[PDB]
């Protein structure tokens, strides 16, 4: 079923980029290789 | 007598007082006055042939009249240099010679020998300014906006 | 769907850069007016 | 004349400008027919037209902030209204400033307040 919680300007648009940054990370290294044929790399 | 003869003021009123707004009014005409002359020039030197190779008579035939309207302006800043002229030479009262020379020691530091509505306006300025900071400040702080999110920002 | 909502982001971005342009162009309108106040 | 001390004139600072304006310009203004030939001749004369009126420019400069400086050590009423009124106007128009923005961020919520279309 006080006022320490609320400080400066640390709020929602700060660590959206941090948790977008994992994601983007996972896509980074997860694209198709096709360089030529099937060499299958970066 | 010195009035509203069609002079581009912003609030002035140009009455028999406030000589000083007179004074800042006719400086104001003759700077203008030499810029309005800078400006007609800059456009009648790019004078080009009215035979143009595209354009026969469209383009040109609008321009040269708008510039009429140019010179129909400079033409009544002159009106104005006279009406201006005159309070300057109206308004002789108090101290009519006022040699600078010697008013040149009265500016300085030393020689080893009413603002009521001044301060209540100063007072009104200076907590519009703390206003009006402290308007600024949010969206000056939620200006940017996307810079941090422009991983994702398109 | 994920095309779907792609749009739904998309167009929000942009409405959101719009915001910004609006903003920006505000910012701007502020700051010379910010010049005037000779405290 | 040049080497005479007394400087036998009158009447200026008003007409001299209008004057200068005017007359410099006659190499385009003019009811004569124009020899079709002519080069590096003509820029001395609007140089010193240029020169002249400038000069006379800031001579009339010079002569209102020495009357400006004359009233205000005179009649410093009359520039303490000068500054209120401005200050005056300077509010207003920051205020009108400030009215257009919030309007402006009240049409731009207003009108994406469903901005999402469903769910």
């Amino acid at each position: 079923k006080a006022a320490e919680k609320p400080g400066q300007e640390d709020h929602l648009y700060v660590l959206e980029h941090n948790l977008h940054l994992l994601i983007r990370e996972f896509h980074k290294q997860t694209v198709m290789p096709h360089p030529a044929s099937a060499p299958f790399g970066h | 007598a010195s009035g509203p003869f069609g002079g581009p003021q912003a609030q002035q009123a140009a009455r028999e007082v406030n000589t000083a707004t007179l004074c800042r009014i006719g400086q104001e005409t003759v700077q203008d006055i030499v810029y309005r002359t800078m400006e007609i020039f800059q456009l009648l030197r790019n004078m080009q042939l009215p035979n143009g190779v595209t354009y026969h008579t469209g383009t040109y035939q609008d321009r040269l009249t708008k510039l009429q309207d140019h010179l129909r302006q400079l033409s009544i800043l002159f009106r104005k240099l006279r009406l201006v002229y005159d309070k300057c030479n109206e308004n002789c009262g108090g101290m009519d010679p006022i040699p600078v020379e010697q008013l040149i020691p009265y500016v300085d530091e030393d020689g080893s020998k009413e603002r009521r509505e001044i301060v209540e306006v100063n007072k009104k300025l200076k907590q519009k300014n703390q206003q009006l900071k402290q308007i600024m400040d949010q969206l000056r702080n939620l200006i940017w906006d996307i810079n941090a999110m422009l991983a994702m920002r398109n | 769907r994920n095309q779907q909502l792609r749009a739904l982001q998309e167009e929000c971005d942009r409405k959101l850069i719009t915001l910004r342009d609006e903003v920006s162009i505000d910012l701007y309108e502020l700051e010379e007016e910010y010049y005037s106040s000779s405290s | 004349a040049a080497p005479g001390a007394p400087r036998p004139s009158n009447s200026t600072l008003v007409d001299e400008l209008e004057s200068s304006f005017e007359a410099c310009f006659a190499s385009l203004v003019s009811q004569d027919y124009v020899n079709g030939t002519d080069q590096e001749e003509i820029r001395t004369g609007v140089d010193q037209c240029i020169q002249k009126f400038l000069d006379i420019a800031r001579q009339t400069e010079c002569f209102f902030l020495q009357k400006r400086l004359q009233l205000s050590v005179q009649k410093p009423d009359q520039v303490i209204k000068e500054d209120v009124s401005e200050l005056r106007s300077e509010l207003q128009r920051k205020d009108a400033l400030v009215q257009k923005h919030l309007t402006k961020l009240r049409h731009w919520q207003q009108v994406l307040e469903d901005i999402n279309v469903q769910h």
